[PDB]
């Protein structure tokens, strides 16, 4: 048949190639660039993405996406998705995108889609980071309060951990959340004299009110005086 | 017409009169979502003087202006995430070298870039301790 040049593939004109994928490509070609990857050296795998960018663009198959995924392909399928990611809404291939950018770190040009990129599952996303440990993760400290799941995630967190990601994240993401986040610690019964350090370090959006309110949830405002003796003295 | 208007300001600007920091960052504010290419002769000129340093070198990160991002760590000394963006891909080229060059706190800079080294910085930290063993070539560096 017509998938035995697959080996020339090494050498051969992706030009005609893609000239005789313009044909024979009408959910044809994909079992042959299949058996292609079923022999997939390096060469019959670049090619292999570029002819997948030749048929999602006349036919975004959800079955080329699925056999593609169906191997490691995860540069490849980066790829793919980043000429799809766009105009494209499904969760699940856009939890894999951000997958495959956690394979390789590509987290940095992710977690900015991801706050572009809202039109999926945190739930199913946040339990897979509880479970996927990155040891270096900012897109949940990012996107997770960007959709406000992260009370019971900074519970979680104290539990395991949490010495300075809530403090770069209320100093320079959100500090407006800084109250909520309190009075769940509060509710965990941590350390309070660290919350007190943290209100000493320059505040973001941060009032007088929130923190009362903070201070006496929990009836123990014996903290925030010398906070209110420097905003008086300061004449606020 | 921002773009005309903006430049009548920004004409406004080239004296120190008109030229009232707020006024002219949100000038290049707007610029950072449409040219980008004057920002180099507003840093010239008056941004590091006139402007929020940290609001812009926000913008400038979430739009994916790393270069002029790094004039902005250059302005803001932004420690962890400088040493980790220029971990991340191709920066400007002797700017960086520079900004890590001038500071002592390279050194905890390249035991970061160091502790996630990849290839690609493989080589270039031996290359720029060719830019501070020079003054100190210390055993700190064996």
């Amino acid at each position: 048949d017509i998938k035995r040049a697959v080996v020339h593939t090494h050498l051969l004109n992706p030009e005609w190639l893609v000239n005789y994928f313009g044909s024979l490509s009408v959910e044809d070609s994909l079992e042959c660039l299949r058996a292609m990857l079923s022999a997939n050296i390096r060469q019959n795998l670049q090619i292999c993405v570029q002819v997948a960018s030749k048929y999602h663009e006349q036919l975004s198959t959800q079955s080329l996406i699925e056999l593609f995924e169906s191997f490691k392909s995860f540069e490849g399928l980066f790829y793919f998705l980043g000429s799809i990611v766009n105009f494209s809404q499904d969760p699940d291939v856009h939890f894999k995108y951000i997958q495959a950018a956690c394979k390789t770190g590509q987290i940095k040009e992710v977690e900015r889609i991801c706050r572009e990129s809202n039109c999926y599952d945190p739930e199913r996303v946040k339990n897979f980071l509880k479970e996927a440990k990155l040891t270096d993760q900012l897109p949940l400290i990012i996107v997770c309060d960007r959709f406000d799941f992260v009370h019971d995630l900074v519970l979680y967190l104290y539990r395991n951990n949490l010495q300075k990601y809530i403090e770069i994240y209320v100093q320079k993401v959100n500090p407006s959340r800084l109250p909520v986040v309190i009075g769940g610690l509060l509710d965990v019964d941590c350390s309070e004299d660290v919350i007190k350090n943290l209100i000493l370090v320059v505040r973001g959006q941060f009032s007088t009110d929130e923190l009362v309110a903070e201070v006496e949830k929990r009836n123990r405002l014996k903290l925030l005086l010398p906070w209110l003796e420097a905003r008086i003295h300061e004449g606020c | 017409l921002i773009q005309q208007c903006t430049a009548f300001l920004l004409d406004a600007l080239k004296n120190n009169r008109p030229s009232e920091g707020p006024l002219q960052t949100r000038l290049l504010e707007m610029n950072l979502m449409h040219a980008p290419q004057v920002a180099d002769a507003i840093l010239g000129n008056q941004m590091f003087t006139h402007y929020d340093r940290a609001h812009i070198a926000q913008l400038c990160e979430k739009a994916g202006l790393l270069q002029r991002a790094l004039e902005h760590f250059t302005d803001l000394y932004d420690i962890k995430r400088a040493v980790v963006h220029t971990h991340l891909l191709n920066p400007e080229w002797l700017v960086n070298y520079f900004g890590s060059l001038s500071v002592e706190d390279s050194l905890e800079c390249l035991r970061a870039m160091l502790s996630a080294n990849i290839r690609q910085n493989l080589q270039i930290c031996v290359q720029v301790a060719s830019k501070y063993h020079e003054q100190l070539s210390t055993q700190s560096l064996i």
